[PDB]
């Protein structure tokens, strides 16, 4: 979710 | 023969000693801020890029969410938070939310490919394609057809702890 914002 | 390029790596990433592997650390390393370095997105490129020909490599992938890998055009933006999208010159697979994706835009494409352990990447700059295959049976995962217009680099990203990517010998 938000946890892949910095991918 | 591919190795990760530490000068491009986001400073939160931890590269393996042999420069084949990458995971996310718990703090930013104090590294020089070269123009080539991703300063916000959790990315690293290989040191070798390609302007012509056909090229293969293999990537061992962790079982838990957090990774994405594929190829990037050299002009991919390095500074500030940027989208992880084909428009930004990233063509990748991703494990997120318990699903495998080909990172199309504006919506990602979910892959019903079963569990992945190692993936072969086939970059073809002569016809303009990058393809991904699961190594156990070489089942096709996804192909992006792209008229690449510049040098293309292998791309790796890890945005959570508990997972990894590794270039396979």
């Amino acid at each position: 979710t938000l946890e892949a914002l910095f991918q | 023969e591919l190795t990760l390029d530490p000068d491009t790596a986001n400073p939160r990433l931890i590269l393996s000693l042999d420069l084949k592997g990458v995971r996310l650390g718990e703090r930013a390393q104090d590294l020089p801020n070269h123009p080539c370095r991703f300063d916000t997105n959790t990315r690293v490129l290989a040191s070798c890029g390609f302007s012509s020909g056909r090229h293969h490599w293999e990537v061992e992938v962790g079982s838990k969410d957090g990774w994405a890998f594929g190829v990037a055009r050299e002009s991919v933006r390095r500074k500030g938070l940027t989208p992880f999208t084909p428009e930004e010159g990233v063509w990748a697979l991703q494990l997120n939310g318990g699903q495998y994706w080909a990172v199309t835009s504006p919506e990602r494409s979910p892959l019903s490919c079963g569990h992945l352990s190692r993936v072969r990447v086939a970059l073809d700059l002569e016809v303009g394609a990058v393809s991904f295959y699961a190594v156990e049976d070489m089942r096709h995962l996804y192909t992006f057809r792209v008229n690449f217009q510049e040098r293309v680099f292998p791309l790796f990203s890890v945005c959570s702890t508990g997972t990894y990517l590794r270039i396979w010998p």
